[PDB]
């Protein structure tokens, strides 16, 4: 179905509850004559932004909320301003979720968040604190087991106890992320790491423990505790493991921070039915009746609703999602967190193995962060003789770090020219340089060249410029130099005041 | 010239000798399509480097910082002579905040 | 894109395509290099969508006026013939692939409209236009007519009309000036004025078109006709014995067509161009080179002095050579689309009797500065559905509107600082802010895009100072985004900017 | 000067919100409205030039220039001199 107007389409991806969504449009159908056709296209979501811009998209989109960043980034999801009472009726931290620099954007549906997965037999109270665990291993070492596994090798499940106490990846500040603000290298984030390395060097947990290795150990009762979201519960089901779901462990009294993805609901900016979508989103949708429809079809986990939030609840394990969610942080939903998993990532390892001090990796690391995030929303490094290579072929099309000298980018002028020399047809074309009106008699024969110059940023000089998420500085700094070559210019071309119109 | 910076590269190939403003440089001919940085700041006449464009944005920003607090404490003053007196408060700490935004300003301008 | 050490050509394919190939292979032979010659159907359109892509082939021949458009993208190489070389041809023939004082393609081949007249039943053709009237009258007592051509496009008919004075766009040193259009001239009104009696007299008939001259010359039933070198082989198969010689003067002044030169030019993205500067200054443009080209399918008359000195032996060749001396170059500039337009309308509503000559060429005149002004396309969009479109908010249209004439866009990027960060449960509000726009890094910036319309009547537009080679509406938009930030940065701080002025 | 056509503008991104002019007192545009009257547009832009008007001073400059070169010869065709002067008015009364 493409987008039709007077009716709506839908699409959710297919492991979600997407027959208990088509009850939901049915209802929406009897009660108001609007067809809902609920679709779950393969690849949906690099689809998307493909045929948004061409308007042949659905009208509605499911998704992890970070995905959307990309979308709104591009003008591809519609904005909205549900009333108060209906904001009041969602978590508050679900709304920042669907926050783009400071619009709203989407509908929040459903809440992830890692938690703590204890081994009930051999550890019947799981430890409030990080702190206890050393002591805790000591006694289960004793009996041929030990007391926690999880995946070191991902920051995803490494940063909850390195945020705990004062870690993030970017500053979040009404609906708005910095990325000149990293919180990688503070001192939070080192006490959090150093505790991390302590466990690994005292022989607590291995170095080279991942997702594969800790999900067997704790399936096959060898480990007390793991740390892993929803995803992993059926694993654990078929296993003869008598499990329970908790809150992560404090460190230093504070929470661990786990990130949150939130499933979301936007939007197309091109379609015509955006009161029929909102009228469905917040009227039928997200309702107790609802939202049981499509949990009742497949799970959602916690939700965002929270009167239905609290029934789901009674389930221990989606309270603890819950509670870790409220507890964790929001993962931001601009690209440059491909730079904050990059540069992390090797941290953690570095320090893990004794590479590096804690304390250093976290410092080389920042600056990592920080650089690629100035200089782009993915990772690209390019080799220098390979980037000459381009400048000498003429080829103006990279922007971006350069191994060896820090950042490039380019600033582009047109330069005009008048001939000198017109009316010597069998000889050399002479011209001469003429400033920015550049207005000269019919007569004149005008030259334009296209002048591409090329800019170096050491890191260092790029972490002083106002770079950000939402709007690349390079523009404005090119704009920059387009006045002040026009404001030189003019004056040295024609002194006669401009004919300018002003306003009030 | 500090070694790749400040070099331009020119789309159009083309023959012909391409002078300057004044006439005096020529700054491209016969099929030249990179420039130097000494011919690329001839060419544009006027410059400004980033470092010094976000010393100046500093200036301007912490200026508009101090003249904004500036204007809220006039409108705390006039709630005080007028003898509301729950503004007093409002009025000590607006006042080392326009004082920090002023010292902000001249170590920026002093960076120019 | 383009391959390397291989020349690729493109040529239309009435033209002596085989022969070309045998100077590649001659090419080949001495230097190694294999030439493809090809001659894809419309040819003169596909080649700007290839080269756009750094596509298509190293060389492309054709009609001069055409590159005009090429060299306004881009897409044609410099050349730089030397000196001595240039005077191998014929001057006029390098003005007509000059663009904006370019030299950008080589004169291969010259064509031009000529009198054509029967042999049997006109040994002596007249001179002048003036002495047809009476030799109609012979040639009707005798059951014949003086002369047929085709009067319905101006491209025929224009010969007679510019002879006294008038031409589409004034030419100076490598440039037009679509300001000056020579429509309604005196001389124009003359000639135009010759041709509505000459019908009015019930010497021509003003529904006279192409095929019905021509079935009539080669028919036997009128003494002349009008045309070009590619009507010579219809004519040769009817077996009419045909002389093809200088137009008629007119007021004693040559009448003057518009000369098409056949064109070599070397793609600008081409990494061929010093193999395709030897292909064409060492082999074609040589005797042995155009021979071989001419001996497939003729050239007609060519911009080579030597080789023309051989073909002109032939007075029908000597002829076409004569009228293009005498006539004007095709002007190489897209907005030519006006005048043929504008033109074409008003030969006709003469020629009928629904107009005079005076309105029509008054009339023209407009007509084609102000489609030239709007641009290459001649298109009018009714109110109606231009207003549909700005209701749309697509602002894609420029041109003239009819009713209110031309219209155009200008773009602004407008800043916004969000006032409302932190209120809760709130529309988002906004104030717009000054040129550079640098906040605080907790400030919310939002970026809208600005299109504004101009309107301008067609006597605003006839007044600005635009050329062909350059938009009056990019220095407009420079102009108001300069002034813009020259008043805003006032606005946003004081502080002199730090800028090194080293010159 | 307020024609049918002239000066009305378009606004490519939609958005909910109220956006203000630059001093607050006025509002330019609100509501997902993404066609601005010519006032508003003047507003937000702040400055305007018309093209007949920049046309008057291109021709003044032009003249004025032509002044100053013919100028340094004699600076070592009055005419000349006074014919460019005369142009230049011509223009410049027409500022």
């Amino acid at each position: 179905m493409k987008i039709e107007e007077g009716k709506l389409v839908i699409w959710i991806n297919g492991d979600k509850g997407y027959n208990g969504l088509a009850e939901v449009g049915k209802k929406f159908e009897k009660d108001t004559g609007i067809k809902v056709t609920v679709e779950h296209p393969d690849k949906l979501e690099e689809k998307f932004p493909q045929v948004a811009a061409t308007g042949d998209g659905p009208d509605i989109i499911f998704w992890a909320h970070d995905r959307f960043g990309g979308y709104a980034q591009s003008g591809l999801l519609a904005e909205i301003t549900p009333a108060a009472a209906f904001q009041d009726k969602l978590y508050p931290f679900t709304w920042d979720a669907v926050r783009y620099n400071g619009k709203l954007i989407a509908y929040p549906i459903a809440v992830e968040a890692l938690s703590l997965i204890y081994n009930k037999d051999l550890l019947p109270n799981p430890p409030k604190t990080w702190e206890e665990i050393p002591a805790l291993d000591k006694e289960l070492k004793a009996k041929g087991k030990s007391a926690l596994m999880f995946n070191l090798q991902e920051p995803y499940f490494t940063w909850p106890l390195i945020a705990a106490d004062g870690g993030y990846a970017f500053k979040y500040a009404a609906g708005k992320y910095d990325i000149k603000d990293v919180g990688v290298d503070n001192a939070g984030a080192k006490a959090g790491l150093t505790f991390l390395v302590d466990l690994i060097k005292n022989k607590h947990m291995n170095a080279d423990t991942d997702y594969s290795i800790a999900e067997a150990a704790f399936n096959k009762g060898e480990t007390a505790m793991t740390i892993n979201g929803p995803w992993a519960w059926s694993n654990i089901d078929t296993s003869a493991v008598n499990y329970g779901v908790t809150v992560l462990p404090t460190f230093k009294g504070q929470p661990s921070k786990p990130f949150v993805g939130v499933l979301s609901a936007g939007i197309n900016a091109a379609s015509p039915n955006k009161e029929l979508a909102k009228e469905f989103l917040e009227n039928y949708l997200l309702t107790d009746e609802g939202l049981e429809a499509v949990n009742k079809d497949k799970p959602l986990g916690a939700v965002a609703l929270k009167s239905y939030e609290e029934e789901l609840a009674k389930d221990p394990r989606i309270a603890a999602t819950m509670e870790n969610a409220q507890k964790g942080e929001i993962m931001p939903n601009i690209p440059q967190m491909s730079a904050f998993w990059y540069a992390v990532r090797t941290a953690v390892i570095n320090a893990a193995s004794g590479r590096q001090t804690v304390d250093e990796a976290l410092k080389d690391a920042q600056t990592a962060a920080r650089a690629f995030a100035a200089a782009g929303k993915e990772i690209e490094i390019k080799k220098l003789p390979e980037f000459e290579a381009m400048v000498n072929a003429g080829n103006t099309t990279y922007t971006g770090l350069v191994e060896g000298i820090g950042y490039v980018y380019w600033t582009t002028e047109t330069l005009y020219f008048i001939r000198t020399n017109p009316e010597q047809l069998w000889a050399i074309p002479k011209y001469q340089q003429i400033p920015f009106p550049y207005f000269q008699r019919k007569d004149a024969i005008i030259e334009t060249k296209t002048l591409h110059t090329l800019h170096v940023l050491s890191k260092d000089e790029l972490l002083k410029l106002d770079y950000d998420a939402y709007y690349a500085f390079y523009g404005i700094v090119e704009e920059m130099l387009k006045f002040i070559h026009r404001a030189d210019a003019i004056k040295s071309y024609c002194e006669i005041p401009l004919p300018i119109i002003k306003s009030k | 010239g500090d070694g790749l910076s400040l070099i331009s590269i020119i789309d159009e190939v083309g023959n012909g000798e391409y002078w300057s403003a004044a006439g005096d440089i020529l700054l491209f001919a016969a099929g030249k399509t990179k420039l130097s940085p000494y011919m690329t700041v001839i060419s544009l006449g006027t410059w400004m480097y980033e470092t010094d464009l976000m010393q100046w944005r500093l200036a301007c920003i912490n200026y508009s910082d101090y003249k904004k607090t500036l204007i809220k404490y006039r409108e705390l003053q006039k709630k005080f002579e007028s003898g509301d007196k729950s503004v007093e408060e409002k009025m000590n700490e607006c006042h080392k905040i326009l004082n920090s935004h002023y010292i902000e300003m001249q170590k920026n301008l002093g960076n120019l």
